[PDB]
């Protein structure tokens, strides 16, 4: 109920896009049969967006004066999962994206042409590289303490 | 001679000095003149808390004053603190701005230098502590409004593992 | 004038237009000069102009005493020059500090063409952000173009 | 795209908590977090509250002027 | 009420007994520290700019400490402020 | 002297100069040239070229420093 | 020797003389000595504690399950409302003297010699902290009985540690996981898979 | 071959074949998962 | 008119004068390099400032330098 | 042209946000952006990216992420034809999705 939005499980501008965009993917039902691929996937388009609404619903999502639900960034325990876990869960695959490639380059920093295997990618060596960043916030970590993350001038 | 044991003590303060544990952390300390500043201050900051916390407790004992006008008391007590201040701040030799003896120590308590650093010491220990114990006035009186510090030793001893920081520290 | 001298400020700001005032005639009008009641006049959604009397009145104090600073033919003040010189941080984070920046500025138009602009473009945007919001001229709120 | 695929639910709209903090921390009531000029008890509320917070309140209240406008994602 | 003349006498006199006797070392000090405003290591004066010369006349006082008139308008111009800073500030019942 | 005066041939050095493209870059010493007339004797080999695709340039001997390892 | 899968050999950066080798560090957090150094004491660290939890669970379920004691399910264990003391206390107690033990083995693995020396005072014993070895502190205090009073030629014993240890943190996980689907006891699962194996393991939980 | 698998690991190539693995992880996971804008798990 | 300087940084491979389409440059002798020559500017009037010169410079910035200055008609390349 | 020509027939590509023409006002928009993002090339220079690119590899070479390929700013002739391709691009996406959205509707 913070930041003067209700919540969308007992908001009634949310029920009414709900209804709305029924109706719309019903108008656009009464010109095929009710067993053609065209009325199928429309009534599974419709059963998409019922259930869509009823989860954010569900979830305690707060939607506002246009019905829409509206996102809370702020660090709010009941809303973590809109910004901080998948926060998380991002930062965790980009760091893992950032360290399986500078390894990589630090892999083949010592070869007599190093550029070549940025063009000619070496499968092998990145695929072993390659689940070597499910651990970078430990690795990173450490590289960081003995001095191996941020190089020196020299 | 460590305030935690095992830790590499930094080259700037080793021992010598009325009150060395080693305990520099952040480094702010790293300079000689900083440093030399700072252990004034300390001193002042400490023998200010020493003077306040019996002037806390005594009063909440007997009087339970609780320790909570303007244009007078306030003008009194500007003039009377700033000339001492910037008497004190005209001096110039670290060790007299520190310790300045003379007027300041009647009952030769500094007639002899070993048990002058020995004092030196208690000094300093008693007022970091009585800092560490005004520091806790303040925070217990922000925390728990309207309570006085003795009247919270007597709550801790009513039942102390049931009323102690942890109501505070964590929500729960 | 009895007030400003005998201290007795307070009486300037006694009837502050008790919001019945037409802009521009003596209906809901008052006596006051300097006020502090904040926010909008009614009429004009509009700020008081007692309200900006003391504000320019007391931005006049402060900038007449700002403007006995700095060090001049008479003694006392301050040499901008050890001003920085003396704002040298010890620790060497900074490293030498403000020194040597009086010359490279007062010998430098650029330098003071540039910290004026940033100073002007900054209160600039000030002004716009302040005059949609707090506008202090009569009849601008409504009025929507300008 | 959350548009025009008619899915306006889906966007991601991000209330601005923080500057609808300041706003209730200058007397707009408009969102409830009731913080140092929203709340009655605050301290900042009770110095200027013979001074011009009436007159603030009821101009950054008044939903027709335009300081300190609603705001949203 | 205050008094309006004997609060603001009241305050310039404190505030001129705080410059010569309390603090005038010290701020004397600092004139003399910090120095005269220099422009590419010399003073103005020194410079070519006839308009600065720093007037001795103004400053030659026999006051033994050396209290000049400049020293007296500024603890006094603290002084006054100081006093009608009470004066407001007690005017009202807030 | 006729024995060597600067680096030796294969000395991983750094540069001085403000201006080059490897400024504070290690490189890779291929020659020093030791007629004592010439300005710029040393003949560094990079590994990353310059903007002009360039790996290689002359030093002096004051505009060069050698690392410790 | 056998290093936790043939075909591979082993990092050179750790081979042999360590507790329970066996050549495990496919994704070379180990290959950075110190930081080995620091992650063998978090091991050690890691596995005893999760061995007191095993036993601390399996225990209490065992007492639960069978019914000698009422004692509550280990996922709904915390919230035990005790009558002398608070959980509020308590997590300030256990705060002030696991620091005081935690940063006591931090400044011995930082400086071995630390605790024991001078003004390192507690109660009087600044001989049981010596230390003697790396995660291996022996002394009066800390191993009472002293099977292995020798710590470099104790590799038996260190890997009977080490190995029971690394089982047990992964019983913990175990834990963790198989009563937050479940929201079971351990030995309630277990004697759901020992009643039909075939049709009470994880997938078939639908 | 050594070449055809050189070539395979070029850039253009095995950035391709990335982002079609890739896009076909996301998509079907929009397709089991669709419609998402909260973590409710632990929420 | 464009004011060309040749540093001392000059190896002598005379790309800077063979490049040069206006004559601006000649090699002189020099003892400062392993080849013993020079680049020289005596016809800067007749420089257009086309950096063909400083665009065959091998050196670590350049050695050759062409600075704008002071455009003619022949500087500016007219044939009217 | 501005009135009854692109602002009345583009009533049909933007109002149509919810509609099966939505891909057409969503190109409208995307080809308005490669267009505008064609005027970053046709309007700058190498030597400015050339400068910034060198400020962030000296952030890279910070952290052991020195790429062997060194990264340069496009050459110059590189950067127009950049610049022409995505305005050509963008005007033309824009041209034909209004075009298209605009009689597909009214049809
Ligand atoms: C290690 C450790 C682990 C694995 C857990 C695990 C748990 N504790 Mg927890 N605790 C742990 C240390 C501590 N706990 C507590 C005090 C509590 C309380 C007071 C509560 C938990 C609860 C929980 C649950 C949170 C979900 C989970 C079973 C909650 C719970 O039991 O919900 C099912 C709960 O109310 N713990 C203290 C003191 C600890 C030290
Ligand atoms: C403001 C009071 C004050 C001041 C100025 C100092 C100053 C000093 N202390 Mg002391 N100390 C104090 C309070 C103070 N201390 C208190 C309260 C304790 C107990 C908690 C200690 C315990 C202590 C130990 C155990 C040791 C010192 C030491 C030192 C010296 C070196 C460290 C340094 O440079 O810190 C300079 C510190 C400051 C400039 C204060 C900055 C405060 C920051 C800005 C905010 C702190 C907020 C905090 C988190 C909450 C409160 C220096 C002379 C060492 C020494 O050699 O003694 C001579 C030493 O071994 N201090
Ligand atoms: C650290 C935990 C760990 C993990 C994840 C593995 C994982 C594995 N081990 Mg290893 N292993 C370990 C510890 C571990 N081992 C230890 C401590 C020992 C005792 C020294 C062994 C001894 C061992 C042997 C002897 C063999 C494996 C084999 C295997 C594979 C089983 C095939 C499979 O995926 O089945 C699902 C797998 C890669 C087998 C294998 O595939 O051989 C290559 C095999 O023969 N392991
Ligand atoms: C978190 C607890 C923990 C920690 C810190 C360690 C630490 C270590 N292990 Mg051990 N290990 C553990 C649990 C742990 N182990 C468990 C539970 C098993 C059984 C599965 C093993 C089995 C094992 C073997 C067989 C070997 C090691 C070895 C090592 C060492 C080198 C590898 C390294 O640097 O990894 C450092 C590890 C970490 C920093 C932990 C990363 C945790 C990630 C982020 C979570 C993944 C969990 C998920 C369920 C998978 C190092 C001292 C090697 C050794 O003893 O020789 C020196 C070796 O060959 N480990
Ligand atoms: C490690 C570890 C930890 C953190 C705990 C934690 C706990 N144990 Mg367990 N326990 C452990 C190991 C551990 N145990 C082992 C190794 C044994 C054997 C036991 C046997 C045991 C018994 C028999 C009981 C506890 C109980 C408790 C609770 C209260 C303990 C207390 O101080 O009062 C608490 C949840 C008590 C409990 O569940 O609350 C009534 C209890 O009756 N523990
Ligand atoms: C069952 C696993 C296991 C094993 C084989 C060991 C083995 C060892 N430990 Mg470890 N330890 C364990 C669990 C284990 N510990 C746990 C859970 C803790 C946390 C309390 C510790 C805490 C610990 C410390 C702090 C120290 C040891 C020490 C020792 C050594 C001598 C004591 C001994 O053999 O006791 C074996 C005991 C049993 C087999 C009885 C198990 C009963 C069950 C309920 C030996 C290497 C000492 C050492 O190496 O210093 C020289 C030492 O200082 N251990
Ligand atoms: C050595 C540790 C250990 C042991 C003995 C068991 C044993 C068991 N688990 Mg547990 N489990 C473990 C680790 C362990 N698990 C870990 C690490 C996880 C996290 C992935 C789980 C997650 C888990 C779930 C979610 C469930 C079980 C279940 C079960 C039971 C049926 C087997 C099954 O579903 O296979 C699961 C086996 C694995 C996931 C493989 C883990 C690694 C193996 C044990 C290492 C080899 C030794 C059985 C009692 C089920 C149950 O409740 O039974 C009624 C059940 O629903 N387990
Ligand atoms: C950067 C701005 C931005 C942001 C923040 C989003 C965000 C989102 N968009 Mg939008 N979008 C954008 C730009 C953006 N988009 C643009 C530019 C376009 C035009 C190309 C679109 C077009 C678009 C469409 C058309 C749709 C979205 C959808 C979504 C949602 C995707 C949820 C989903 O399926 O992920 C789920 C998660 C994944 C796919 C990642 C899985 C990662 C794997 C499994 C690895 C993780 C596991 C790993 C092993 C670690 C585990 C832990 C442990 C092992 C350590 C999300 C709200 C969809 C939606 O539902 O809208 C609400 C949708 O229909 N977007
Ligand atoms: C400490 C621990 C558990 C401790 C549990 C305790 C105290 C439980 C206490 C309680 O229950 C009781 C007793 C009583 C209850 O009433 C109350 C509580 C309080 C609830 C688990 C650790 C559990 C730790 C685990 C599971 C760690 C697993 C690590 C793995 C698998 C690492 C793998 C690798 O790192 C290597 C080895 C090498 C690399 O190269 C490759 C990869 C693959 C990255
Ligand atoms: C909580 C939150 C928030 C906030 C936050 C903040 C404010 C933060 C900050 C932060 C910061 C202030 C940070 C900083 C940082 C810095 C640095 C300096 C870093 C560095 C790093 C590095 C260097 C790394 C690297 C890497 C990795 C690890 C990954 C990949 C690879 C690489 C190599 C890249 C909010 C409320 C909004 C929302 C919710 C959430
Ligand atoms: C922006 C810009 C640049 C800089 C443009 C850069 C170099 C393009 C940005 C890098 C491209 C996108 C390559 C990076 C992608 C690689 C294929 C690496 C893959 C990494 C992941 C995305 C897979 C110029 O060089 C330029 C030159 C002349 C006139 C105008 C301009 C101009 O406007």
């Amino acid at each position: 109920d913070i930041s003067g939005l209700t919540p969308c499980k007992d908001s009634k501008q949310f029920a009414k896009r709900e209804k709305q965009q029924i109706k719309k993917l019903e108008s656009s039902l009464k010109l095929y049969a009710p067993e053609s691929a065209p009325a199928l996937a429309l009534n599974a388009q419709i059963e998409k967006t019922k259930r869509r609404f009823d989860n954010y619903g569900k979830y305690g999502l707060l939607c506002g004066s246009d019905g829409l639900p509206h996102l809370i960034v702020n660090g709010d325990q009941r809303h973590w999962g809109e910004f901080i876990t998948p926060g998380i869960l991002f930062l965790y695959i980009a760091g893992w994206i950032g360290w399986v490639g500078r390894s990589y380059l630090i892999a083949i920093s010592g070869e007599k042409k190093p550029a070549m295997k940025e063009i000619i990618i070496d499968v092998p060596l990145a695929s072993r590289i390659i689940f070597r960043g499910f651990i970078w916030p430990v690795a990173a970590y450490r590289e960081f303490l003995n001095g191996d993350l941020i190089a020196k001038d020299v | 001679a460590h305030w935690m044991p095992g830790e590499p003590r930094p080259a700037y303060l080793d021992g010598s000095a009325p009150g060395d544990f080693g305990f520099d952390p952040l480094g702010l300390g790293e300079v000689p003149a900083n440093l030399e500043r700072y252990k004034e201050s300390e001193l002042i900051h400490c023998r200010w808390a020493m003077l306040a916390v019996p002037g806390i407790l005594v009063p909440e004992a007997l009087g339970y004053g609780n320790w909570v006008t303007l244009p007078t008391i306030l003008a009194i007590e500007f003039l009377a603190i700033a000339f001492v201040e910037h008497q004190r701040s005209m001096e110039k030799d670290p060790e007299k701005k520190k310790y300045p003896g003379g007027a300041f120590d009647p009952l030769g308590y500094s007639k002899d230098p070993k048990k002058l650093e020995e004092l030196k010491v208690k000094e300093i220990k008693n007022g970091r502590l009585a800092l560490l114990a005004f520091v806790g006035f303040c925070v217990q009186q922000s925390a728990y409004p309207g309570t006085g510090p003795l009247e919270n030793l007597a709550t801790h001893l009513a039942d102390p593992w049931h009323n102690n920081i942890g109501d505070i520290v964590i929500p729960f | 004038l009895g007030p400003l001298f005998t201290g007795q400020w307070n009486l300037y700001a006694q009837n502050p237009d008790s919001s019945s005032h037409l802009f521009g005639t003596s209906q809901g009008s008052g006596t006051a000069i300097l006020t502090l009641l904040g926010g909008f006049h009614p009429q004009t959604q509009s700020l008081w102009l007692t309200d900006m009397a003391h504000h320019h009145l007391a931005i006049a104090i402060l900038f007449l005493i700002a403007g006995h600073m700095y060090r001049t033919n008479f003694g006392i003040g301050h040499s901008i020059k050890d001003l920085l010189e003396a704002h040298i941080p010890p620790g060497g984070r900074l490293g030498r500090g403000h020194k040597g920046l009086y010359d490279t500025i007062n010998n430098s138009i650029h330098f003071q063409l540039g910290l004026a602009l940033a100073s002007l473009g900054v209160i600039t945007s000030l002004v716009a952000q302040h005059m949609y919001s707090l506008p202090a001229y009569a009849f601008i709120a409504q009025d929507f173009t300008t | 795209v959350m548009l025009a695929f008619g899915t306006p639910e889906k966007q991601i709209l991000i209330e601005p908590i923080f500057a609808q903090w300041i706003q209730s921390a200058h007397g707009k009531t408009s969102y409830g977090f009731d913080v140092l000029l929203s709340s009655t008890s605050g301290p900042a509320f009770n110095a200027g509250r013979s001074i011009w917070l009436p007159g603030w309140l009821n101009a950054i209240n008044e939903n027709s002027n335009s300081l300190f406008l609603t705001i949203g994602p | 009420e205050l008094s309006p003349s004997i609060v603001i006498s009241l305050s310039t006199g404190l505030s001129l007994f705080l410059g010569r006797f309390v603090f005038f070392n010290f701020q004397r000090e600092n004139v003399a520290k910090q120095g005269l405003p220099e422009q590419n290591g010399k003073t103005h004066f020194e410079a070519g700019d006839d308009r600065a010369k720093e007037y001795v006349s103004l400053l030659k006082s026999n006051d033994p400490i050396g209290f000049n008139i400049v020293d007296v308008l500024a603890w006094g111009s603290i002084g006054h402020i100081v006093a009608y800073y009470i004066l407001a500030t007690s005017s009202n019942g807030y | 002297k006729p024995p060597p005066i600067g680096p030796k041939r294969g000395s991983k050095v750094k540069i001085l100069r403000r201006e080059s493209y490897w400024f504070k870059n290690v490189g890779s010493v291929v020659a020093v040239d030791q007629d004592p007339k010439t300005r710029y004797p040393v003949v560094v080999r990079f590994a990353k070229v310059n903007y002009a695709n360039i790996s290689t340039n002359n030093y002096a001997l004051d505009e060069v420093e050698e690392v410790a390892a | 020797r056998a290093t936790w899968l043939p075909g591979l050999n082993p990092p050179p950066y750790l081979d042999g003389n360590l507790a329970g080798d066996y050549g495990f560090d496919p994704l070379g957090l180990g290959e950075d000595p110190e930081s080995l150094k620091w992650y063998v004491q978090a091991e050690l660290v890691h596995s005893r504690f999760a061995m007191l939890g095993v036993a601390g669970i399996l225990f209490t379920d065992l007492l639960r399950t069978t019914g000698i004691r009422n004692l509550p399910v280990w996922y709904e264990a915390g919230a035990v409302k005790f009558d002398f003391a608070s959980t509020k206390t308590l997590i300030v107690v256990q705060f002030l003297l696991m620091g005081f033990a935690e940063t006591k083995r931090y400044m011995d693995f930082v400086s071995p010699g630390s605790q024991a020396k001078e003004g390192s005072f507690f109660f009087g014993l600044e001989a049981a902290l010596e230390g003697l070895e790396p995660g291996y502190p022996g002394g009066p205090l800390l191993n009472p009985l002293g099977l292995a009073k020798d710590v470099q030629n104790a590799h038996d014993w260190k890997l009977k540690e080490i190995k029971n240890g690394r089982l047990a943190m992964m019983a913990m996980l175990g834990f963790f996981v198989q009563a937050s689907v479940t929201h079971t006891g351990p030995i309630d699962n277990l004697v759901e898979h020992l009643s039909n194996p075939w049709h009470k393991t994880i997938i078939q939980t639908l | 071959m050594r070449d055809l698998k050189t070539y395979l690991s070029v850039a253009p190539v095995l950035s391709t074949l990335w982002f079609g693995s890739l896009a076909g992880l996301l998509i079907e996971i929009n397709r089991l998962f669709p419609d998402a804008l909260t973590f409710p798990f632990f929420s | 008119s464009h004011s060309v300087k040749i540093y001392d940084t000059c190896i002598g491979c005379t790309q800077c004068v063979r490049a040069c389409p206006t004559d601006v440059l000649e090699m002189i002798p020099w003892d400062g390099c392993k080849a013993k020559q020079i680049a020289s500017a005596p016809r800067t009037e007749d420089c257009v400032g086309c950096k063909r010169c400083e665009s065959a410079c091998p050196t670590d910035f350049l050695s050759v330098r062409v600075y704008l200055w002071h455009e003619t008609t022949r500087s500016m390349g007219l044939a009217y | 042209w501005l009135r009854d020509f692109l602002w009345a027939q583009a009533s049909q590509v933007i109002q149509s946000y919810g509609s099966s023409l939505s891909a057409y006002g969503l190109f409208f928009l995307g080809a308005h952006f490669v267009w505008a993002f064609s005027l970053m090339f046709l309007f700058s220079g190498r030597g400015y990216w050339q400068e910034l690119i060198e400020s962030i590899v000296w952030a890279h070479n910070k952290l052991k992420v020195a790429p062997a390929t060194q990264p340069r700013a496009l050459s110059i002739i590189q950067g127009r034809a950049v610049g022409v391709t995505h305005y050509l691009l963008g005007g033309i996406a824009t041209t034909w999705a209004f075009f298209l959205a605009r009689i597909i509707a009214v049809g």
